[PDB]
């Protein structure tokens, strides 16, 4: 079964040190291997200071959220 | 000055992009001796001025370097035109007059040499140490215009030829400002002016020939040149002719001061402030998708340098032009 969020669904990042903390991204993929500490892959339209668009998060660092509306990050 | 610093810049770029000449392989002696000559020149030339200031303040003019006191005669400054004695005049003005050199001219010329040599030192160091150095050995890989290599090895700030130019421009501006002040004051005091009646004329100069007596001290430069001759520009508001020059004087002071912002501050403070500000925009749903960023390090340096030079040049421009316009009319 799918351990993490569904592929393509929007997840709100809960990692305090993340550039996208409390903002939402799209789940690119989730690693089903139980040995992966940070399986979920989330991409965001806003590049961070290092011009990086995607990142890897653990199952406890992302929660399911609705897609951003107009003017929402 | 600007084109000389440009030549230094593009010499550095050529060294980065192409193979340098073999004089770069003993660069350490070259720059070491240039450093020594810069230090010795600055010490002697400027410390003569400082000695004059201190001794005159203490009340010992006999101990200062001047024509009446200990005098440094420019023996090598010899004539070559072989002109006839006298001056050339045209309708109440001195079109041509010989410039008489003394201790003040000696001191100011050696100040000129010192500043030229320090600017050359900065440019030559940037050119010769562009590819690599003892600090960082892959400066060629880093390129031409990079801010640093990191806080490591003590800190590698402004190791790039771009930053070497960024400093050589400051030094060129300093040199040219001193040159402009020397020319302006010397011409006003000893060359330009009117005359009052074989006929012998007593020449009334605009600055009253005070260069040879007051230029020997930094206080003399501050008082008789900046303060005394800023009367025209500083008091130009009511006058229709030069009110613009007075306003530009003020605005150039403002711009020069504003440059210090970028010259002293750093990227991270402004980036963090921008993020804190952007919090409110995001709160109110004002989301700029071209995400605001603080100016890069090199850009901040460039902006600071540009504003600094522009403000200084504007102040000098307005001051000299106001003085000349008022005096001649
Ligand atoms: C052991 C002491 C010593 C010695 C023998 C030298 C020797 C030299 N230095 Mg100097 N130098 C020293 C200390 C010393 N330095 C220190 C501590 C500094 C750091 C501020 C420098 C910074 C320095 C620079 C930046 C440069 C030199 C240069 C030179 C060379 C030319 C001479 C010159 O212009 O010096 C000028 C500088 C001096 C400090 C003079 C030498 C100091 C003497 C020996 C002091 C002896 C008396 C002392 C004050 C007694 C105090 C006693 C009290 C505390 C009880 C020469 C090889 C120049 C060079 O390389 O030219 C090619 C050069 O550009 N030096
Ligand atoms: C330190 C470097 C330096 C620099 C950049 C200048 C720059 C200038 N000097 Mg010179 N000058 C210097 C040293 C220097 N001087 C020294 C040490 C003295 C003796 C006190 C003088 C005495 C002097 C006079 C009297 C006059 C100038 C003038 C000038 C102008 C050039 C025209 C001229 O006649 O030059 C002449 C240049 C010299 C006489 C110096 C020769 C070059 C050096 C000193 C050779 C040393 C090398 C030696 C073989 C090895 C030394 C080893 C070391 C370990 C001790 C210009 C502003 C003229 C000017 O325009 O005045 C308004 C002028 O009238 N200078
Ligand atoms: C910006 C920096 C700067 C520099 C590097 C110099 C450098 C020089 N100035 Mg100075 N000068 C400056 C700014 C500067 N000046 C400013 C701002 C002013 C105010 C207007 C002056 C006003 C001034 C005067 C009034 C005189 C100098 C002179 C000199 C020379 C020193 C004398 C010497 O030893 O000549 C050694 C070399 C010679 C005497 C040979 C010169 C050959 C000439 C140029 C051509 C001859 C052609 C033909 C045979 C005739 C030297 C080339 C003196 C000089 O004679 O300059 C040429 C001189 O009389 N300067
Ligand atoms: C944001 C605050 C601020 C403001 C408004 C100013 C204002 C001024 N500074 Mg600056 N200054 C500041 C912060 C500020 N400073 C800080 C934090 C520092 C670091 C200590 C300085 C350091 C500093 C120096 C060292 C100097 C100034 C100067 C000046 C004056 C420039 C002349 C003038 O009338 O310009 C305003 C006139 C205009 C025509 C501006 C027009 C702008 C648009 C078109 C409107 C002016 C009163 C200069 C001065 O007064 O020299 C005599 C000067 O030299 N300031
Ligand atoms: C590095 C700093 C920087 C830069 C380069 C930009 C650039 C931009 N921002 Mg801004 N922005 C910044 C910081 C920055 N921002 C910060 C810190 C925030 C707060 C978080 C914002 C928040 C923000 C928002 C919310 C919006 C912008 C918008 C814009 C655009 C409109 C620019 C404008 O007003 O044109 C006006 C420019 C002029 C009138 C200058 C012309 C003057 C003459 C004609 C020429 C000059 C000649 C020259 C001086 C030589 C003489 C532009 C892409 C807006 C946008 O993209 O709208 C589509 C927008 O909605 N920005
Ligand atoms: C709050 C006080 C204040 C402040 C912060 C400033 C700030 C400034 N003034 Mg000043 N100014 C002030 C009060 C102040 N002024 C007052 C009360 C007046 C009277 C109305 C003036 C009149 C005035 C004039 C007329 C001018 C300035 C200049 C400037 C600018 C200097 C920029 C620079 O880098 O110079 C660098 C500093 C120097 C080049 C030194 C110049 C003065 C000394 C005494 C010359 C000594 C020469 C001697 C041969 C030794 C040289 C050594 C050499 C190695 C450098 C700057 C905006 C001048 C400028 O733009 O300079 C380029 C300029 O034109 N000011
Ligand atoms: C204090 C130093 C100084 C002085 C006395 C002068 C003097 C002169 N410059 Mg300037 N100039 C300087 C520095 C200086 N320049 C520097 C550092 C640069 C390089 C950026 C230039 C680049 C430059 C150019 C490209 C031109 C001049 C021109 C002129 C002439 C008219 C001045 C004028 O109103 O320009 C114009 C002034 C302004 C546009 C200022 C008004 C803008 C706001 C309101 C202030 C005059 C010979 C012009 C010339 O030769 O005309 C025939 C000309 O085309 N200069
Ligand atoms: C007399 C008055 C003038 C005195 C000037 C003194 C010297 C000035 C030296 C400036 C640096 C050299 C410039 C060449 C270029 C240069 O320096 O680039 C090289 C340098 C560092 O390069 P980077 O590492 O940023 O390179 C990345 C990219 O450029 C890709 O190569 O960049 C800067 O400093 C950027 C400066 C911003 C340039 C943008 C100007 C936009 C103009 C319009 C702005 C008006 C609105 C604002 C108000
Ligand atoms: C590129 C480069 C650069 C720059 C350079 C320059 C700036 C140069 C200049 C040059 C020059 C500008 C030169 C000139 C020369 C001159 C000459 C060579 C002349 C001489 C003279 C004579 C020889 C004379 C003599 C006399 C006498 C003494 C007396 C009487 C007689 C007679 C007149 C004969 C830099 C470093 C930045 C960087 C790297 C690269
Ligand atoms: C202030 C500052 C900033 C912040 C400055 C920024 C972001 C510049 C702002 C750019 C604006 C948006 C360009 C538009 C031009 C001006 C607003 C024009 C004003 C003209 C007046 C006459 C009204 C840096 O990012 C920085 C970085 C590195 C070293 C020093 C500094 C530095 O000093």
């Amino acid at each position: 079964p799918w351990v993490g969020p569904k592929k393509g669904s929007w997840v709100k990042v809960l990692r305090p040190e993340s550039y996208w903390y409390q903002t939402r991204g799209q789940v690119v993929n989730v690693n089903q291997k139980p040995e992966i500490k940070y399986p979920v892959t989330v991409k965001f339209d806003r590049v961070n200071f290092s011009n990086v668009n995607t990142n890897g998060f653990a199952l406890w660092e992302v929660i399911e959220a609705p897609a951003p509306g107009p003017g929402e990050v | 000055g600007f084109f000389t610093v440009a030549s230094g810049a593009h010499a550095s770029i050529f060294v980065i992009r192409q193979l340098p000449t073999s004089e770069i392989r003993h660069r350490d002696p070259i720059i070491g001796h240039l450093i020594w000559v810069c230090i010795a020149l600055g010490l002697h030339s400027f410390g003569l001025y400082c000695h004059n200031d201190t001794l005159e303040a203490l009340g010992r003019p006999e101990d200062t370097f001047c024509d009446n006191s200990i005098q440094l005669k420019p023996i090598f400054a010899k004539q070559f035109l072989g002109l006839q004695p006298g001056i050339e005049v045209l309708d109440g003005k001195i079109v041509r007059m010989t410039q008489e050199l003394g201790t003040a001219d000696f001191m100011v010329h050696h100040i000129h040499a010192f500043t030229i040599h320090v600017t050359l030192l900065i440019l030559l160091k940037g050119v010769l140490y562009a590819r690599n150095s003892r600090l960082v050995s892959d400066k060629l890989e880093l390129g031409f215009a990079y801010p640093c290599d990191g806080p490591g090895r003590g800190g590698t700030c402004q190791i790039s030829p771009w930053d070497h130019l960024f400093l050589a421009v400051f030094w060129m501006y300093n040199c040219l400002s001193v040159v402009i002040f020397h020319y302006f004051w010397k011409m006003q005091s000893d060359v330009w002016g009117s005359y009052v009646h074989h006929s012998s004329l007593t020449c009334s100069h605009y600055s009253q020939g005070d260069f040879s007596v007051n230029s020997i001290t930094i206080n003399g430069w501050l008082r008789n040149l900046l303060w005394s001759e800023a009367s025209q520009v500083i008091q130009s508001y009511a006058l229709p002719s030069i009110c613009s020059y007075g306003f530009i004087f003020l605005a150039a002071h403002f711009v020069w001061a504003f440059s210090l912002m970028f010259l002293f501050s750093g990227r991270a403070y402004w980036q963090e402030l921008i993020e804190s500000i952007l919090w409110s925009h995001h709160k109110l749903k004002i989301v700029p998708h071209i995400q605001p960023r603080a100016l890069s390090i090199s850009q901040g340096r460039a902006v600071g340098l540009t504003h600094y030079v522009l403000g200084g040049i504007g102040c000098t421009w307005a001051f000299i032009i106001s003085r000349m316009l008022v005096l001649t009319t």
